[PDB]
RNA sequence: CAAGUCUGGGCUAAGUGGUAAAGGAUGUGGCGCCGCGAAGACAGCCAGGAGGUGGCUUAGAAGCAGCCAUCCUUUAAAGA
């Protein structure tokens, strides 16, 4: 059986595009509002991406397979990862701290990230939004 | 129902249900078939009950192939008479069927349908039956 | 309830053997069977 | 005395009667169930076609309501002499009329939702 | 398609079958040798291969021969093979059975009704350099009566049919509303060919 | 199986014979039968159970045996519980002594003396909880109570487990 | 011919003495014409709190009916339908059981129409 | 009731053995040969399961009466 295949091929390209992957937990509200943080965070991020919400334990074995070195401060959990490798991001996360932070019982959480290429912390990133 | 239109002889001897099938044993037309696991005289009314149940199940659609044909006369003496006085009158007609005979065969329907239809029909038969698809039945040469 | 071919009727229906013999039970009680 | 609401009704064009579902859901609203028949002013233009609506109440016992666009199967029936066919542009015209609703904000995508609704009513798309 | 095959001397075809081995034979104008194969390995291959595609026979020595199956003899009771005749190919226009691929939706199935694939093979003369797979067949014209056949089929180069043609290869045919006229019918009265004087 | 390793807490002694296994603790002691086809004896900070072979007899008794234990261990650190709703008009429950007097529309109220090891509460007058060390006993008495006036079957009458019922949407009528 | 009730809804085209001939002609035409029994159908509108609608309608269908529609009237809800007069016996008390005595209904002759091929034999009787 | 409570390996748990068929069945043991599994659902469990919203008939058929068609959208993934 396949030990990391056509799903790595898409994640280790769409996330081997640049060096600013930002990681989040996003599954926990009605998809009306979910398919409108993802169609809405196109108003702050480029190409055609808000998140790739794909398999941790395949997001894990790609950030290592493609040299990009551990996002392993939060690589566990329900990991959605707002890929800003194909994006126009810096304060695009600044415009991602309202619509699912101050909206729900905490709808979209930060977790781990890459600033240019060296690794951005959790609260030193979360607070970086304001 | 189903019975010869003409005949040289009106009554025939009972004979035997022997091995084999002789022929009739690979599919040939449809995608699925119903094969006989035991010998038996299959009556015209059995074949018909079967065929009809077959069509109820695919209400419009599909084709049914009836590969057996009852051309053997079933005799039975009048009720409560004795032995002798000659051979009984024909009560009906049977098709002789030995193990491995493909009896029915359907096509033009889903697997779900043919399975289900052939199961029903085979419930109308006096014998154990198996259903089949199309393997080594490419029995051209 | 009591007959010779005991089959599952619905999806929730559950074949069980017990006290010797084969039962069925769906959540819907009409489907409750026993061989006999 | 009733509490708050975000009512998601679904009323057609013209016949606006306080009859349910404009009764059980809008009895906790104090809703002007006749300040809708506001509607046939904006849809005195159109004429037909259902118009979705969301009526929200507050504390002082006042109401509100914003409406979406008419069924995707509507504009397609008139654009074919139906109760026919539409070109690769006449599909790209309609996907504009409902682009602030569907989900996509494209037309290579949006049009296909319309082109899909083509075989939903048996109406070929002129190529 | 490969298939480990072996050589049979002169000992009782019952045993092999009993073992697990489908007894058989390869032959052609030149050759003729008794051989068995694994029944279980032979079934895996012959289900995809059928008589249509070439099966290669790897003997003990390493000699891989391409072969077509000419004949598989069944058991009747148990739809089960008893024997294979392997035809060993050479430099030859050989006669063989090539799949038709009925591709298209016939306009007479869309109109209710059924495609009866009379023939799923046609018998062709052809040299083993060019064994086609499919011979795909234009179907989509056929309305719920008419029935294309013979050579109304595109034949790739050097391929040429050793049938008639005329031999019918496909009909589309009519498919519960007629079970009343059927049940009613209850007619005829079986007639005995008059023997006798006259 | 669910032959994981169990987990002995605070003040539980876990004795062990060839056929049995005693479990002491803050809420009491319990004797727990066991197939001698498994070999458990008073084990570490946690109790573990193996089986000789992987026959079907065996696998079955495993887990069966681990659970029997485990329920015993939870019994003795407070494993009482499971409560009864009585639903419907005149129906209500009170304690008379330790014994339990349900009025449920029969002509006289029924009383239910609680067996050994088992205690009845009646917080509300229509909620009722059965409390014991054992477990299978709690279950048994739970059911005897329930079966005094079972639900439903056309109404929201009778006495229920907390964990809820269908109604048969019947002849109004 | 069948039960002996009036014959209706037919066009005769002609192409003491005269009397006996029409009388024996048509008497026969109706047999050769291969007849069918018609039976009164009442237009019914029943009025029910909406609670009960499904069961009410279900029972109308069970009465061999054909529902025609449903509007409100004030606090409750009306259902219009056609049902054969025959199956409408004791309707009011069946209805009252299905509506906890809150339903009412009214009934007016509407048309005649042929039967369900079950009766007739069970009506030549 | 004369001679093995003989030896080695299986099966059976019904007193089957020690009375019967179609048929039914997580009985049990064994042989297959296909899937799935460091692209960590097998089972439980926590989420999601959504847009276009469907054509027809029918009083009403809107994923679910029964008939034609199974076409896209945003997707992690959601069947007309």
């Amino acid at each position: 059986a396949a030990a990391a295949a056509a799903a790595a091929a898409a994640a280790a390209a769409a996330a081997a595009a640049a060096a600013a992957a930002a990681a989040a937990a996003a599954a926990a509200a009605a998809a009306a509002a979910a398919a409108a943080a993802a169609a809405a965070a196109a108003a702050a991020a480029a190409a055609a991406a808000a998140a790739a919400a794909a398999a941790a334990a395949a997001a894990a074995a790609a950030a290592a397979a493609a040299a990009a070195a551990a996002a392993a401060a939060a690589a566990a959990a329900a990991a959605a990862a707002a890929a800003a490798a194909a994006a126009a991001a810096a304060a695009a996360a600044a415009a991602a701290a309202a619509a699912a932070a101050a909206a729900a019982a905490a709808a979209a959480a930060a977790a781990a990230a890459a600033a240019a290429a060296a690794a951005a912390a959790a609260a030193a990133a979360a607070a970086a939004a304001a | 129902m189903l019975m010869p239109r003409r005949m040289k002889y009106r009554k025939q001897q009972r004979g035997r249900l022997k091995g084999a099938t002789k022929g009739g044993d690979y599919v040939a037309f449809g995608d699925y078939g119903l094969v006989a696991l035991e010998p038996a005289w299959i009556t015209a009314q059995q074949i018909e009950a079967a065929r009809v149940a077959m069509v109820r199940h695919f209400r419009r659609g599909g084709k049914i192939f009836i590969r057996i044909f009852p051309d053997k006369p079933y005799t039975k003496k009048p009720l409560e008479v004795r032995m002798g006085k000659g051979k009984g009158n024909v009560e009906g007609y049977v098709a002789v069927v030995k193990p491995g005979r493909v009896m029915f065969e359907v096509a033009g329907v889903t697997e779900e349908q043919a399975m289900e239809a052939l199961r029903i029909a085979g419930h109308k038969l006096p014998i154990k039956t198996k259903i089949v698809r199309r393997d080594a039945y490419d029995e051209a040469q | 309830k009591v007959r010779a071919s005991v089959k599952r009727i619905c999806d929730k229906c559950k074949v069980i053997r017990r006290h010797g013999r084969v039962y069925v039970i769906c959540e819907n009680p009409k489907h409750k069977q026993r061989q006999g | 005395k009733k509490v708050v609401a975000v009512v998601k009704l679904q009323l057609p064009a013209g016949k606006a009667t306080p009859a349910p579902p404009v009764g059980p859901a809008l009895g906790q609203h104090g809703a002007n169930i006749m300040e809708f028949v506001a509607f046939n002013a904006a849809t005195a233009n159109m004429g037909d076609a259902i118009v979705p609506v969301e009526i929200t109440i507050y504390a002082d016992r006042s109401f509100t309501f914003v409406t979406k666009t008419p069924p995707a199967s509507y504009l397609i029936r008139k654009a074919a002499g139906l109760e026919g066919r539409i070109t690769w542009e006449q599909v790209l015209e309609i996907a504009k009329q409902k682009m602030p609703d569907l989900n996509t904000t494209d037309l290579e995508a949006a049009a296909r939702m319309i082109a899909g609704s083509a075989r939903s009513m048996g109406v070929e798309v002129v190529g | 398609y490969r298939l480990k095959a072996y050589y049979r001397e002169g000992e009782k075809p019952s045993a092999l079958r009993r073992a697990g081995k489908l007894p058989g034979v390869m032959y052609n104008r030149h050759l003729n040798r008794k051989v068995y194969v694994d029944l279980v390995e032979f079934d895996k291959v012959f289900r995809q291969a059928s008589i249509h595609h070439v099966i290669v026979l790897e003997l003990p020595d390493g000699q891989s021969l391409p072969t077509l199956v000419r004949q598989v003899n069944l058991d009747k009771r148990r739809r089960r093979p008893e024997h294979v005749d392997f035809f060993v190919l050479s430099d030859e226009p050989v006669e063989m059975y090539v799949p038709l691929r009925f591709v298209g939706t016939p306009a007479g199935v869309r109109a209710g009704g059924v495609l009866q694939e009379i023939h799923r093979d046609i018998l062709v003369k052809v040299s083993p350099r060019n064994i086609p797979e499919f011979i795909e067949v234009d179907v989509s014209g056929l309305e719920i009566g008419d029935s294309l056949h013979a050579s109304d089929l595109k034949l790739p180069p050097g391929v040429e049919l050793a049938v008639s043609p005329e031999e019918t290869i496909a009909a589309v045919v009519p498919p519960v509303e007629k079970l009343a006229e059927e049940a009613a019918a209850e007619v005829a009265e079986p007639e005995v060919i008059k023997k006798g004087k006259e | 199986i669910g032959r994981l390793p169990i987990p002995v807490p605070k003040g539980v002694s876990v004795e062990v014979a060839p056929g049995r296994v005693k479990v002491k603790g803050p809420k009491g002691e319990l004797e727990v039968p066991v197939s001698p086809e498994m070999r458990v004896v008073v084990e570490e900070g946690v109790v573990r159970v193996e089986r000789p072979s992987d026959e079907r007899r065996h696998k079955s008794l495993h887990g069966l045996t681990r659970t029997l234990i485990a329920n015993a261990v939870k019994g003795v650190s407070e494993g009482y519980s499971k409560e009864l709703l009585i639903k419907g008009i005149g129906y209500r429950a009170r304690l008379v002594g330790r014994a339990l007097e349900l009025t449920v529309g029969f002509s006289h109220p029924v009383v239910v003396e609680p067996p050994e090891g088992i205690t009845f509460e009646v917080p509300e007058p229509t909620r009722v909880r059965v409390s014991g060390i054992d477990k299978q006993k709690v279950g048994q008495v739970a059911a005897n109570i329930r079966a005094i006036r079972k639900p439903s079957a056309y109404h929201e009458k009778g006495i229920y487990y907390a964990g809820e019922p269908v109604r048969l949407k019947p002849g109004k009528a | 011919p069948l039960i002996g009730f009036p014959v209706v809804d037919i066009k005769v085209t002609l192409y003491m003495a005269f009397k006996i001939a029409g009388s024996m002609a048509i008497k026969e035409a109706v047999q050769k014409g291969d007849p069918v029994i018609l039976e009164p159908i009442m237009r019914v509108e029943v009025t029910t709190p909406e609670e009960y609608m499904g069961d009410v309608i279900g029972d109308l269908n069970a009465r061999r009916g054909q529902i025609l529609g449903m509007e409100p009237r004030g606090n409750a809800q009306v259902i219009r339908a056609f049902v054969p007069l025959a199956e409408m016996f004791g309707y009011a008390t069946d209805l009252r059981s299905k509506t906890q005595g809150r339903g009412s209904f009214v009934m007016f002759f509407d048309h005649y129409q042929e039967v369900p091929k079950q009766v007739q034999e069970k009506l030549i009787k």
